[PDB]
RNA sequence: GGGUUCUAACUCAGGUAUAACAAUACCGAGGACAAUGUAUGGUGGGUAGUUUGACUGGGGCGGUCUCCUCCUAAAGAGUAACGGAGGAGUACGAAGGUGCGCUCAGAACGGUCGGAAAUCGUUCAUAGAGUAUAAAGGCAAAAGCGCGCUUAACUGCGAGACCCACAAGUCGAGCAGGUACGAAAGUAGGUCUUAGUGAUCCGGUGGUUCUGUAUGGAAGGGCCAU
RNA sequence: AAUUCCUUGUCAGGUAAGUUCUGACCUGCACGAAUGGCAUAAUGAUGGCAGCGCUGUCUCCAGCAGAGACUCAGUGAAAUCGAAAUCGCAGUGAAGAUGCUGUGUACCCGCGGCUAGACGGAAAGACCCCGUGAACCUUUACUACAGCUUUACAUUGAAC
RNA sequence: UUUAUUAAAAACACAGCACUCUGCAAACACGAAAGUGGACGUAUAGGGUGUGAUGCCUGCCCGGUGCUGGAAGGUUAAUU
RNA sequence: GGCUCAAACUAGGAGCCGAAGCUGCGGAUUUGAAACUUGUUUUCAAGUGGUAGGGGAGCGUUGUGUAAGCCUGUGAAGGUGUGUCGUAAGGCAUGCUGGAGGUAUCACAAGAGCGAAUGCUGACGUGAGUAACGAUAAUGCGAGUGAAAAGCUCGCACGCCGGAAGAUCAAGGGUUCCAGUCCAACGUUAAUCGGGGCUGGGUGAGUCGACCCCUAAGGCGAGGCCGAAAGGCGUAGUCG
RNA sequence: CCACUGUCGUUGAAAAGCCAGGGGAUGACUUGUGGAUAGGGGUGAAAGGCUAAUCAAACUCGGUGAUAGCUGGUUCUCCCCGAAAGCUAUUUAGGUAGCGCCUCGGACGAAUACCAUUGGGGGUAGAGCACUGUUUCGGCACCGAUGCAAACUCCGAAUACCGAUGAGUAAUAUCCGGGAGACACACGGCGGGUGCUAACGUCCGUCGUGGAGAGG
RNA sequence: GCUUCGGGGAGGCGGCAAUAUCCUGUGAUCCGGAGAUUUCUGAAUGGGGAAACCCACUUACCAUAAGGUAGGUAUCUUGAAGAAGCGAACGAGGGGAAGUGAAACAUCUCAGUACCCUUAGGAAAAGACAUCAAAUGAGAUUCCCCAAGUAGCGGCGAGCGAACGGGGAGAAGCCGAUUAAUGCUAAUGUAGAAGAACAGCGUGGGAAAGCUGACCGUAGUAGGUGAUAGUCCUGUAUUCGAAACAUUAGCGUUAACAUAUUAAGUAGGGCGGGACACGAGAAAUCCUGUCUGAAGAUGGGGGGACCAUCCUCCAAGGCUAAAUACUCCUGACUGACCGAUAGUGAACCAGUACCGUGAGGGAAAGGCGAAAAGAACCCCUGUGAGGGGAGUGAAAUAGAACCUGAAACCGUGUGCGUACAAGCAGUAGGAGCCUCAAUUUAUUGGGGUGACUGCGUACCUUUUGUAUAAUGGGUCAGCGACUUAUAUUCUGUAGCAAGGUUAACCGUUUAGGGGAGCCGUAGGGAAACCGAGUCUUAAUAGGGCGUAG
């Protein structure tokens, strides 16, 4: 593998770039669509967790438009996006 | 329990994107007086790794 | 800041006693040296581990290895030979930009020194010149030659193509911002073009909030430039 | 010349005739003074050259003796071996043919001989090249280390 | 004396010569060290090196590389 | 071979031969297309040389389940013939041999298939009844015994060694020594013979040697010294 | 005790001998018995000799199933398709990798090929001296006749290549993915370089055949 | 083989392997517990030594001669008691390669592996925070599944490679969680005992198989018995025994050792190394050869350079079960494991023969039959070998080299062909002959042979290309080469499906439980961050990457 015959292979022709981020690492991002694995109303990271969303060692959570959800929620300690924001409070949750 | 390896070298050059890997492009390490701006600009930032060398990416870099 | 002396460490492969070896006691001789541990510079084929290219009308020797120009190359591109010939590994803050202006080599005739040929005048002269440099291709709207002002030898990019195994390489209108020259429409992202080149790693430098291992910093890393 | 390439150098001697030998010359490709120079009695299963004697070494082989070979009886191997109903020639052809073409010759099978061929047997050519093979040896190749040596600290103190 | 098993020699050795080291717990060698050999020897001895009876002898060069002596200066380690 | 108004050459013409090419007839197969539509049927069209290699479909073998089944002494497996069926791998039946096991079908798992590797083991060929029968010191004959005598025993004669090819030991071996008995194998032939087989016997020491006393080289070595460990050295000694 | 010469023997009587000769034979002699030195070590009157028929690093076991871009071998059957011996790079050159070429699956659907008509650019074959050179003769460097040239061109095809339009024929082209193999090629043509317009020579281009193809 | 204590009840004196003398209901052989005897060598131990030998000293007793019996006599450690040596794997510790990989090679890898050395225990080690964490904090050690081939390290090459934390197994904390005896109580083990039910008929050498009809079953897929048996034997289900000794526990008691009192040459530091996934790196933390050297609770250690703050914990005393590792062994049981070239090297008198000075290397070799009934006797022969009869047996080309009995290879017999003809030995034709069958009778069909004609240079490998005079094979038989484990990607198929699936574990075990984790469901960007967008940019422009598992 990464043997061109001599030649020196395409991944040492190039440079190194970047640097890995220990945050990305515990920070989670949950679809609107997964939450139909939620037990109850409150949408927060230890509930997440315990529906099994995120990793039990996720330290951070992030719910993104992707899907739509089904009822209302109300998602206390995570990060909303636009979209999901809108779709939240249009199935009736709200967000704090 | 036995697992493939990574090339930890190969994933220090190559990142996962949605349809391929991305890359930084060679030749801006250093000798950057003669080189053209134009050269300057667009050796700058990523490229899509060819789809020739995908397959060897993949077998280098197997879980990402 | 160096010597000298001393003895008490230490040494004796000296004497005497202890059966013998050794140790011990004393005497004697040396003595802060020697010697040994750690660290350190030198020396070190004594000994180890290895390296010591490829092409090639066998190998060696010689030559060559990357780039540019012409030909081979069979009127698109490409196309080999230890085929035939030549260049490059730079230069320039002007030899770049722009606005304006100009035209060369030669030959003949006349003219002080002055000639084959200096400078001056005349008549022919589409380039028989020049183009920083090899050759090819090009060059009058000159791309050749002057002058004034200048920094576009800009920053962000770039539709679209050429070439291409990849990595690279090449050309590029247009858009934005700032600028130069021009009265202006404009032109300008280096130089007539094609050589003047070297990946990654590592390390340095100028910037930058991106990260910052309990937290705030910092160290280190990343990103941009070099 | 244990050294001289040219080279069988030249000249002399030896032979009928001498690239060797002996003597000398010096034009030493490329001698030379303890990696010793030049000699040297004696010594050497040492090198070269020349004689006498002697000879089957040879002209040129003859005869004879013994041991095999040959025949019989007993015992009874070997390497090799794709399979063989296994001829010449001129051609052909992975380029030197028992095996292909054309042709010539040839009744079937032994035994004693023989070695021209079967690119005969034997040993995965040692020559030569290749392999980012091996080994061992060398050195002012590289990188180490032993050893040897330098200084600091320790063992290690006192006085002037 | 030697290539046991293709080389017996002009090769090795040799008595002799020279250089050089070594003052004795010698130099040198084996060994991790203790302990040994050198040697129960002592510079007329012991080690290393070359040369190789004997006769006549053994020229010049110290630039190179070694070796020996010297230390004025330059450079230079750990350490501090 | 042979050929001369050709069986040569030139220019024309007409016949014919000639291939796995083309056509004819029968059969198989790949792909595609049409319709009773997972072969259910018929067709049609184009195809079907092949190394490296890619793709598809199967045969057999051992073992597990199916299987406390089914087959099998009225004869299993294996062996060896024959017949028959399939494109093939192969299947089925059956005669003989054999004498106790085998296995349908469908799945499942492989120590799953051999001509080559100067492959590995065993067996057996060719060479070939060929070479050779191991010092050229040498044998002849008469008796005996015996199944059988060149080779054994006895006798006469001949030859060989005789600083050995005779004799005594050490070392090494270990019964080979002696007698009887046997002749398959062993003995390079035969053997009645033997260092072969089998059964018995045979080695007698105060003085010969060993042991023993003593020490050499060289070992080991209370204590001792040294060394990561293991160990190395060494005194007295103790072995040798 | 040794081993100078020769014959023999060389599947030997023998994994180093025999025979006939040869050397030393009171010495740096030969020989018995016991002991010592051990593998990068020993020992060596020195040949890299010898160290148990083994020596430029013994033997045995172990690391160990060392590694081997190399050589050999690789076992049942049938059906379909079917290469390459090139380019680029390579401590590469008989290895390997991307691309090209093969196969299988999917997507797509004429975007493909052939031909007709048609739009292009070219500097080759031929040709020619207008340039760069080179050549001859005449007249007087220039004039006139007259030759030649890969790196000369005032000219200049056929083909080929890039486009368009249009029929018919056709098991097309293209893209994405799984699996490769191959990167020693050879000859006969054609166009050349090289060689001697030598080579079953060599190096390119281009076609056909062989490779991997039997039949006549 | 001797004694005894238990078992057992008719044979027996081990096997090859029988024969003889005998023993045995006065209880043998045999089996189990205990005891007695127990040569010499070997740690070998009185000294020595070429192991199985040589030579002694001494105490007591007996003998009178040249001895006999019973002892004692090594070394070391500790104060009389211990030790020594040997032997599987696993543990801990002291030393520690290289081949190999990097397509060379030196850092690096291999690998702290092989190997050498030391020393335990049934386990060992570790273990109670001078540990982590940064969460609402947790709470020793060990092991398993994840985290994760991630973060890192790395000639940033080849490679190496965590932790935090989550889910499990197991749980425990102490200051005596020690060792060795003895004595009770319980249980076990080491011999054993009983243990159901089938007949007839036919075939057959023999019945267990066939046909018919019964029976037992808490016993029906056991091994045998002359072919295949629940009912014939040994067994199986079930129920069960111990005089003696061992072992395991609980209890009690003894005698040996141990019993810190909070930790200075210590923590930290300089230099050189080592270990940490981490190769000096910005390098924390651990260990220490060398040189130094605190504070000591108003203190100290850690939180990955370092400082501050905050959290956490108290080193320099010792101990501690389980969950984990293993198999020289014992018992029970199992196998889509082998079946004599396999499986152990070894099914057999095998670590043998044989080879080697030695260390060491290291085979080959199974089968008559149901029962020896293993062939009396006769004949040929040399009282040989071998055979032919007779006999036995179902069978003797089952006769001891013995089941079956392939091939290579070598004979005999029969038929046809072949001594004028040139070559991969066949093939396509084809006459004649020979032989079986039909057929109303020389014609076809089957089989054997093949005169004569055409064509035709083996196979494999390796090549541009091979009859090649290129490679390999004397032949046969047997064996001999793409596997296994894990990870990963694509394809098919099946189940579920915006979801899918659990792992280790538990489990009265293919089930059921276990959701930790993994993949998918969103991307962009180095990252923070934002998100159907995002990045770059002054730009809201342009552009990049994005917009059924
Ligand atoms: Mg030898
Ligand atoms: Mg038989």
């Amino acid at each position: 593998a990464g043997f061109e015959g001599g030649q020196t292979p395409l991944y040492r022709r190039l440079p190194k770039f970047g640097f890995t981020s220990k945050m990305a690492m515990t920070t989670a991002e949950v679809r609107l669509s997964e939450l139909n694995k939620v037990e109850g109303d409150v949408i927060s990271v230890a509930t997440l967790k315990t529906a099994n969303i995120i990793r039990h060692d996720m330290k951070r959570a992030r719910i993104i438009l992707s899907g739509d959800v089904t009822k209302a929620y109300t998602f206390q300690g995570v990060k909303v996006t636009k979209g999901a924001k809108q779709a939240i409070e249009a199935a009736g949750g709200s967000i704090e | 329990k036995v697992k493939m390896k990574t090339k930890s070298g190969a994933a220090k050059r190559f990142k996962r994107t949605a349809n391929g890997f991305k890359r930084k492009q060679a030749f801006k390490s250093h000798i950057l007086t003669k080189k053209s701006s134009k050269r300057i600009r667009q050796l700058r930032g990523l490229k899509m790794v060819d789809k020739s060398d995908e397959a060897a990416v993949r077998r280098m870099c197997p879980y990402i």
